[PDB]
Formats: structure tokens, C-alpha cells, sequence
């Protein structure tokens, strides 16, 4: 069976966080084939947890992992800066190993802040050829929700618009982009466009 | 000193076979279990099978089983894992991992450094830079110039200001994934709007995988 | 397909019921060391039925093989697995060096080196007390008079065919005429009635006429056999009505 | 369908060459004899034949 | 426990008389290809006399 | 040509772990019965196991079934020899042999350089050079002028005159081992009454494992 993991966790350092892992399979020889690997970005995984009831050398034991029924969970006492990474688990019961989907790990949020609106009209250049984009970007906001809507002098327009709301930096807020392709013609036929955020209000 | 060592990077197009190597040292490689972990960009990991280094016991993954082959030399301690007619989706990075003194046989408490595979078979496109003038219509508030990169395929782009200089105000958005298969993204700087061209305001966009350099001021 | 199985003197047994007994992915396994049925043929098991079928599993140090067989004695047979003289059914083991032996030494299988009194047919003694074989009152520590008697086993790829782990599989099925649930992949037919047709309900062939007969039966009888122990009557598996089997003209 | 037949796999997955020697040991002219050498034929007297 | 056996033609007969007979021993031995008996079976030798 | 090298000589202390080991080259590493001598200062020498370069079959003698494991690295063809909770007991000469092409498999017809192990609770501690002056008071006979070498844990010292010279009438004695476990030598060199100091008579003694250069004349 695959198995199932939290989409990702928060926890402030110094607190203990918990990770569940559902739907490991069992057989005639236990039900303890559960194992946790530790993966920080940019570097092969690392055996943290196996056979949860004990742990391997050279590991803390700020690592701990428990199992009730078929839910896996991996406590760790003391959160540091050194424990952000993907923790994933791993069902080994029927002679096949299946990785859960994982949980990034990372600390406690930050308060909410405002998306911007930057617009910037088509270039000269561009407009000289056959071709024509508009930028508007987004930056500033904590809550990582923004859904970019455009309009053509009050009238909704959604041919050719793509956005994605990634993140910037650790400064803990987001960004986002979004770009209107159209022909110079279609530009010069009406006024200058607008770009709408709707993060929590009108803007 | 027990250690595991994998062949470097290698770029490949679809339709070309492609046989990577990991080998492991300072343990007797023939009781060890050896075996591959696939981990696509963004995803978990996804396990193909596992090979025995005494006798060719290969038991792969369901998923896997007709659509990869792994294989090892007992003779100078290597496994091997060969490809047939790669496709767009088999680009990710590759682990090798082995059992150890402790645990089941399918434990892999050990792994290797990892190999990527990176393909697509699509069209590198020049990027094609175009300056991003401010609002001289409504100056405002504070300047903001930059430039619009657009039309490249390869999404690693590094973009810089004056040959890196002007570090601060300079922020940097991620691309976006466009139908076309083309990444776009846009890179601006906050600059009072008295300061209009204070040295060159000059954009500076490099492009490794096609060796574009393309300066333009604004 | 797993990957670690019991101890010996903590054999599991799992318990099979409303199954399909299809013993065909069984054989393209690898080739077993010793595959012997000591009541059936392993050919026949697919056109059976079996009233409770079990499956034991345990690894031993392989050439212990020869003791799981009825009336056979030894360190595992009289200590840990004890087979009755009657046993009906099939044992399956197979080579396991590469999964349960390590190049260190594998100390998670034990074996009851020790024990004060012979085991019995198909039970499990997992007490860990000390094996007081002196005099004094062995106070629950290793002395000169009571070791331990759970002994670990030493399972190493270097030792040769014999001394490495060998999984066996112990199919303990009842094949007693009696209300049962698997019965293999064997299809259905009509029912017709007064006249010399053959009869296939759950393995039991023959020759005969139905009458539909007014005997009562018990929810845990099935069949019935007359003086000379030819099943004269039977329940059909399907419909809860009884049925007589008469021979022909 | 085609055999797999490598010398990397272990026992089990190897070719073997398997010879059937079947027989007809009925009472049959037969040309088939063993390497037995012929000896006389004596007539008239109790000898094994 | 013995490094070189002998000869095929010159095979050794060792006579053995007046000891405790424990073929337990002979089991914890290096694995053998064929233990077959033809005329008891091999864990009846610990309840008999020769 | 066939020869077996082994590592150089450890030190060590009461209570901590150790694995020597010994490279054969020139023959073929996997059908050779591979195992370990010890030599007592004084005694003869003591088997304590042996084992197989193909499969680990170790034989372990009956007075070291638990007090050493042995094993080897068939890759590079090389045994070894691990030591765990040493004791002041372990210090002696270990050698590894091997079958030869004629002979019983335990007959051990070749042999290694050896290996110097040696064990005691005292610590590395540098030598303190004392000038033995010659009997000034009584010249009688022949000069004889030396330095005293004392308080010096590790035993090889090397000991020159005039930065290697006067090879003639120096004659050095080897070292005592003392109650507190550190040696003492003397080296003196025999010369005319009525050459007393010709260039320098000055002593050098060198101490690699403190990295002590001490030079006294006298």
C-alpha cells in the first residue's frame, strides 16, 4: 500500500512536533517495519528512526518514533535551526519498501502582510515588433493565497494569464508574477490595463 | 572506510540509452544489498528495485519492471543501472543505497551522493531580454527599472545589475511555467525618482545552456 | 513475500478462512529444499476443499529440516515444533541466506536450547525463564547450575549450504468432511434432480441419484455416511436444503 | 515465448539440457542390444540361455 | 577434526569401542551434501547400541 | 614476486581499540588460508586463528574464541586484525602467514616483516639528556665521555655524535625498562685521555614520536 504524510509541519524551537505516517501493511512477522529517513535539500537521505522501538549510532535522542495501529509517529524533542529537511516514512512489512509522500520541515509563522501591484506597460522595443506583455508583480504578502484576475476597462479578461505564488527569501513572505500576452493591436485598443490582487480586499 | 562513489551528472536527450554506475568500497560487496532510489524534482522518493552482489537476484519494484534493468560486477565491487529509450518524465535524481550491520535486509541505512538526470526534449530558446521602462508618465513614489526575460527553456537563469553591483532594492521573482513549455520571470529595483540613470541602469541577463550575453540599459 | 519471519519457539500461526485456495503462485517460486505432502499430493490441492487450513512460519539453521516431520525428534522438534504422527498436510522451505543472514551475525532468531520437559504436538513455549538444571533454587540469574536456555542463533553468508537460514512453511489444513470455506477455484453447475448424474460439492466424487431427501441436519454437519462409510447424504454448500445420494440402477 | 538465458543468473533461471531415453522393454525383435558378447549355441543339455 | 583423510584405495578403518556414542556432536559439524541411513533413522542413533 | 607487508608499530593504551593489518601481494587472494601468530618477549610463539579469503570461515584457536576477531578485505587483498578492550597483557609480536604451494593448509610456509605492538598505562613524555662527564679526576686509561637519555615513554631513540660523525668507539647500549614504565639508555664513545673535546664532543639525540631536538656538549 503507499503510505501517507502531512503536506508539511510548523513547530517553534524548543517544542516537540509530531509527524503521522497511515497505511502501513504488517505480515506474519511483526508490525514494526516502519523507518524514518531524514533528507536536507541539496544531499542524499539519512537513516534518522528504524525499528521504532529503538534508533541507530551516533543519532540523539532527541529522535523518537512510537506506532498505534496502522499510524506511525516521529517525535522530536528539541527543534533547531539544523532540523529543517523532509522526513519521510517507509513501510517495509511485504518485501517492498513505499515512501510516503514527506513533510518539509520548518519553524513557526509570521504575522500577515499586503501584495503589491507593480504594473509595468509594454516596452518600446516589443511594442516595435509583433509582440506585447504585461507585467504586474506581487511581493510583500505573508499568507501565500493571491489570485491575479484582469480586466479590460472594467470588462474581465482571462486569455493568456499565468501566475504562481512562490517565495522570495527567508524574510517568511511570499511573491507572486503574472503576465498578460496579447498583440500590440489588441493593447492599443483600449485604455491602460489594471491588475487586481484580491488578497483580502480590493487593491 | 566505508563509502559509496556514483558517476558524475549526465545530460542525455529522449531515445538514447544511458547506464549509470555507483560503486561501494571498504565492505565485502557481496553480502550487501544494493539497490536505486529515484526522487523526481519537488517529489518523495520512489524505489525501482534492488540487486543481491553474490548471485543476480533482482527483485524490482512493480512499477518498474520492465521499464529499467540494474545490474552489478562483483569482479570490481560496481553496480550498474542501464536505461532503454529514456523519456521525458525519467529526469530525476538517483541514490544508491545498501544494507547495514544492523536492521533488515531492505533497510538501506546507507546511500551514495546522487546522480540527476536531466532531459526534456523540447527547445532551448534564447531568452530574448526586453527593458522594462518605468512609469515616466507618473513618476509617483519611488522608480522602479528592470527588464523582461522571456522565451528560454532552461529555467536556471542568473540576473544581475552594473556587473553585480546595486545589491540592494534588487529583487528577484521565480519564473513561471508557461503552456508554450517557455519560463518568463522579472527582475526589478527600487531607486528614488530623482536618481532616473544614475550611473547606467544598465540590466546584465546571462544564460549558460546557450552561451547568451545580453546587456541592455533602460 | 516477507521479509522476516518467527522465532521457532515463537512460530505464528495465521489462520486461513473464506479463501480461494489457488496454490499456483506458490510454485513459480524458487525451488523449495524439500516440498513433501505427507497426506495429499502438492498436484491436488487445487481441486480440494479444507475445512481450517493454518500456516505456521519459522526459520531454523537449516539442516534442521529433517526434524519437522511427524515422529521425529531433536533440539527443534522436542523443544519448539513438535509435529503429531497424524499430521495431514504439506511443508514448504526454501533457502533464505540472503534475507536472514548478515555478514556480522544476525541475534534475532532463538531456539530453545533447553527445556525441563519434551514439547507437544503444535504449541509454543516463549517463556524466557532460566533453565534450572542444578539443585538450588536458580534466583533468575546465570549460574554454574541454570544458563539460559534461549540460545541465538549465528547466521553468516559465509557458512556453507546447511548453516544458513531456511525459512519453512507449515500448511496445516483439515480435509474431514465438513462445512468449509475454501474450496478452491472449482466453478458451479445447475442443480438437477432425479437422475444418475456426478456429484462434486466439495471434492467428494461419485456416482449417484439426488432424492431431496427430509434428514435433518445441524448447522455443523454436512455430510453423512451410512454403515460402510459411503457418504449416503449431503448438504449443498449453496442452498441449505439436504440431499441424498443413492447409487444408480 | 524466448528464454532469458544469461550466465549472470544463478541456479534456477540456467539452461539445462535435458536427454528422455524412453524404452520398450516388451518381448520384441530388437537391434538395440547391449555390449554383451555372443557365445555358442549348445543344444540337448540343461544350460542357462 | 582431522586436516588430510586418507586414500580412496587406501581407505582407513577406524575401530570404535568402549565410549558414549553422542552423534549431537557430529551435527554441529561442518554441513554435510548426504546424510542418508539404510538401516535406522539418524536420530534414532542416540537410543541404541552397537 | 610474492611478500607480505604489514602496517608499522602501534601504541596503545589499556582500554582502547586496535586493528593492524597485513597486505599480500603477488599471488592469488581468495584460496590462501590467511592467520595470526603472536610472540611473547621471552616466549614462544602462540596461534590464534586463521581464516579464508574467499568465505569468512574463521577457526579460532581455543584460548582466543572471543578475546580477537579476525577478518579480511578480499577487494584489496588485505587482512586484518581487531583488538577490543586491550590489556597489558595484548604487548607482543604479531606475524600473519599463509599456506604455501606444497604442504598441509595450516602449514604456514610463508610469513610476514612482523608487527611491533606494544601496551602500557604510561604516557609519551620527552627525554631529558644528562652530559655524562668523563673521571676528570682520574685519567687513567682511555676518555670515555656520554649522555644520559631518561624519562622517555616511546623506546625507539636514535642517538648521533657530531650530527652523524665519529662513527668509531660510540657503541650504543639498549634501554631498561623501568618500575615506572619509562626507559633509559646510555651511549659513550671511547677516545684518548689527551683528546678531551677535539672539535666539540657534543651529543645529539633526536625523539620523532615528542618532536624533541635536544643537542648538549659536555
Amino acid at each position: 500500500s503507499a503510505l501517507t504524510q502531512p503536506p508539511s509541519a510548523s513547530g517553534s524551537p524548543g517544542q516537540s512536533v509530531t509527524i503521522s505516517c497511515t497505511g502501513a501493511s504488517s505480515d506474519v512477522g511483526g508490525y514494526n517495519y516502519v523507518s524514518w529517513y531524514q533528507q536536507h535539500p541539496g544531499k542524499a537521505p539519512k537513516l534518522m528512526i528504524y525499528e521504532v522501538n529503538k534508533r541507530p549510532s551516533g543519532v540523539p535522542d532527541r529522535f523518537s518514533g512510537s506506532k498505534s495501529g496502522n499510524t506511525a509517529s516521529l517525535t522530536i524533542s528539541g527543534l533547531q535551526a539544523d532540523d529543517e529537511a523532509d522526513y519521510y516514512c517507509c513501510s517495509y512489512a511485504l518485501s517492498r519498501v513505499v515512501f510516503g509522500g514527506g513533510t518539509m520541515l520548518t519553524v513557526l509563522g509570521q504575522p500577515k502582510a499586503a501584495p503589491s501591484v507593480t504594473l509595468f506597460p509594454p516596452s518600446s522595443e516589443e511594442l516595435q515588433a509583433n509582440k506585447a506583455t504585461l507585467v504586474c508583480l506581487i511581493s510583500d504578502f505573508y499568507p501565500g493565497a493571491v489570485t491575479v484576475a484582469w480586466k479590460a476597462d472594467s470588462s474581465p479578461v482571462k486569455a493568456g494569464v499565468e501566475t504562481t505564488t512562490p517565495s522570495k527569501q527567508s524574510n517568511n513572505k511570499y511573491a507572486a508574477s503574472s503576465y498578460l500576452s496579447l498583440t500590440p493591436e489588441q493593447w492599443k485598443s483600449h485604455r491602460s490595463y489594471s491588475c487586481q490582487v484580491t488578497h483580502e480586499g480590493s487593491t | 572506510q566505508m563509502q559509496l562513489v556514483q558517476s558524475g551528472a549526465e545530460v542525455k536527450k529522449p531515445g538514447e540509452s544511458l547506464k549509470i554506475s555507483c560503486k561501494g568500497s571498504g565492505y565485502t560487496f557481496s553480502y550487501y544489498w544494493i539497490g536505486w532510489v529515484r526522487q523526481m524534482p519537488g517529489k518523495g522518493l520512489e524505489w525501482m528495485g534492488i540487486i543481491y552482489p553474490g548471485d543476480s537476484d533482482t527483485r524490482y519494484s512493480p512499477s518498474f519492471q520492465g521499464q529499467v534493468t540494474i545490474s552489478a560486477d562483483k569482479s570490481i565491487s560496481t553496480a550498474y543501472l542501464h536505461w532503454s529509450s529514456l523519456k521525458a518524465s525519467d529526469t530525476a535524481m538517483y541514490y544508491c543505497a545498501r544494507q547495514g550491520d544492523l536492521g533488515d535486509w531492505i533497510l538501506l541505512g546507507y546511500w551514495g551522493q546522487g546522480t540527476l538526470v536531466t532531459v526534456s526534449s523540447a527547445s532551448t530558446k534564447g531568452p530574448s531580454v526586453f527593458p522594462l521602462a518605468p512609469s515616466s508618465k507618473s513618476t509617483s513614489g519611488t522608480a522602479a527599472l528592470g527588464c523582461l526575460v522571456k522565451d528560454y527553456f532552461p529555467e536556471p537563469v542568473t540576473v544581475s545589475w552594473n556587473s553585480g553591483a546595486l545589491t540592494s532594492g534588487v529583487h528577484t521573482f521565480p519564473a513561471v511555467l508557461q503552456s508554450s513549455g517557455l519560463y518568463s520571470l522579472s527582475s526589478v529595483v527600487t531607486v528614488p525618482s530623482s536618481s532616473l540613470g544614475t550611473q547606467t541602469y544598465i540590466c546584465n541577463v546571462n544564460h549558460k545552456p546557450s552561451n547568451t550575453k545580453v546587456d541592455k540599459k533602460v | 513475500n516477507a521479509t522476516t519471519f518467527a522465532s521457532v519457539y515463537a512460530w505464528n500461526r495465521k489462520r486461513i478462512s473464506n479463501c480461494v485456495a489457488d496454490y499456483s503462485v506458490i510454485y513459480n517460486f524458487a525451488p523449495f529444499f524439500a516440498f513433501k505432502c505427507y497426506g495429499v499430493s502438492p498436484t491436488k490441492l487445487n481441486d480440494l476443499c479444507f475445512t481450517n487450513v493454518y500456516a505456521d512460519s519459522f526459520v531454523i539453521r537449516g539442516n534442521e529440516v529433517s526434524q519437522i516431520a511427524p515422529g521425529q525428534t531433536g533440539n527443534i522438534a522436542d523443544y519448539n515444533y513438535k509435529l503429531p504422527d497424524d499430521f495431514t498436510g504439506c511443508v514448504i522451505a526454501w533457502n533464505s541466506n540472503k534475507l536472514d543472514s548478515k555478514p556480522s551475525g544476525n541475534y534475532n532468531y532463538l531456539y530453545r536450547l533447553l527445556r525441563k520437559s519434551k514439547l507437544k504436538p503444535f504449541e509454543r513455549d516463549i517463556s524466557t525463564e532460566i533453565y534450572q538444571a542444578g539443585n538450588k533454587p536458580c534466583n533468575g540469574v546465570a549460574g554454574p547450575n541454570c544458563y539460559s536456555p534461549l540460545q541465538s542463533y549465528g547466521f553468516r553468508p559465509t557458512y556453507g549450504v546447511g548453516h544458513q537460514p531456511y525459512r519453512v512453511v507449515v500448511l496445516s489444513f483439515e480435509l474431514l468432511h465438513a462445512p468449509a470455506t475454501v474450496c478452491g477455484p472449482k466453478k458451479s453447475t445447475n442443480l438437477v434432480k432425479n437422475k444418475c448424474v456426478n456429484f462434486n460439492f466439495n471434492g467428494l466424487t461419485g456416482t449417484g441419484v439426488l432424492t431431496e431427501s427430509n434428514k435433518k441436519f445441524l448447522p455443523f454437519q454436512q455430510f453423512g455416511r451410512d454403515i460402510a462409510d459411503t457418504t449416503d447424504a449431503v448438504r449443498d454448500p449453496q442452498t441449505l436444503e439436504i440431499l441424498d445420494i443413492t447409487p444408480c440402477s
